[PDB]
């Protein structure tokens, strides 16, 4: 089983949001907290990326493209699995210094994304999601939110996408076509259910950006120009999510 | 061009 036995291999460790849990809970403390930890998974993000099968072979650009565009459902989708296998999708485990309970999703001001999220961690326990089809289906979301014009080398990109669908087929086939075409079905659906977070979680992030120095949320280097440069072409309909299924 | 995220995909370490 190579392309397992890699994304096992490859798989981040832990990283901790540096969240004063000692301290009481404010918007600002929670955001700035959130803020740092996607500073900190996005480091994470490229060392995984760049070990990942065929990642290199991408024009250096479509790399940076890639992992600009698609780290917030890559990063929602790895939380959904942590908050599952940890505490039973009863919270959202951001990291272990950063578990959001439905205070702290109210005070966040976050709380319909934070109930999308909670659905999606669920969903890893009403489907009985494997660790090898979430290894699978998250390296499948680096490759899932591309520009309408298309990328630099865009046949390299196609044929890498392909591949990782395969790959997921692979790890579902099950001697009965039934069952396993039903959990293909299942698991692409479940993959299309990330966008449309990733997107309300773009468009509350850009409006905080915009208006940071006015509430006091810190915002380190590479998100606040990721934020402002990369997001609004998303949000603009430049940049569009590939989805399985017709929404 | 973001210079600190393309830094971090050039740098083996
Ligand atoms: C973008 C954001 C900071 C980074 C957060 C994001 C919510 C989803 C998320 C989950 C993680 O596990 C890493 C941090 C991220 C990626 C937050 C929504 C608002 C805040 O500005």
């Amino acid at each position: 089983p190579i392309f397992l036995n890699v994304l096992e291999a490859i798989e981040p460790g832990v990283v901790c949001a540096g969240h004063d849990n000692n301290q009481p809970d404010s918007f600002a403390a929670l955001l700035s907290s959130l803020n740092e930890l996607g500073e900190r998974q996005l480091v994470h993000v490229v060392k995984w990326a760049k070990a990942l099968p065929g990642f290199r072979n991408l024009h250096v650009d479509d790399q940076m493209a890639v992992i600009q565009y698609s780290w917030m459902g890559l990063m929602v989708f790895a939380m959904g699995w942590r908050s599952f296998t940890n505490v039973n999708s009863r919270m959202l485990y951001f990291a272990p210094d950063l578990v959001f309970n439905e205070y702290r999703m109210h005070k966040s001001r976050m709380y319909s994304q934070c109930v999308r999220m909670r659905h999606l961690s669920q969903e890893f326990g009403w489907l009985q999601i494997t660790p090898q089809e979430f290894l699978c289906m998250k390296a499948l979301l680096l490759f899932s939110i591309i520009p309408v014009d298309g990328l630099k080398n865009q046949k390299f990109f196609d044929e890498l996408r392909m591949n990782y669908i395969k790959e997921l087929d692979r790890i579902i086939a099950r001697k009965n076509p039934t069952s396993c075409s039903r959990r293909f079905y299942q698991l692409t659906k479940l993959l299309d259910s990330v966008q449309p977070i990733a997107r309300e979680l773009h468009q509350f992030t850009f409006d905080l950006l915009i208006k940071s120095h006015m509430v006091s949320v810190d915002f380190p280097e590479m998100m606040a120009e990721i934020i402002s440069v990369q997001v609004p072409k998303i949000l603009s309909g430049k940049v569009k999510p590939i989805y399985f299924h017709t929404q | 061009e973001n210079a600190l995220l393309r830094y971090l995909l050039d740098k083996d370490d």
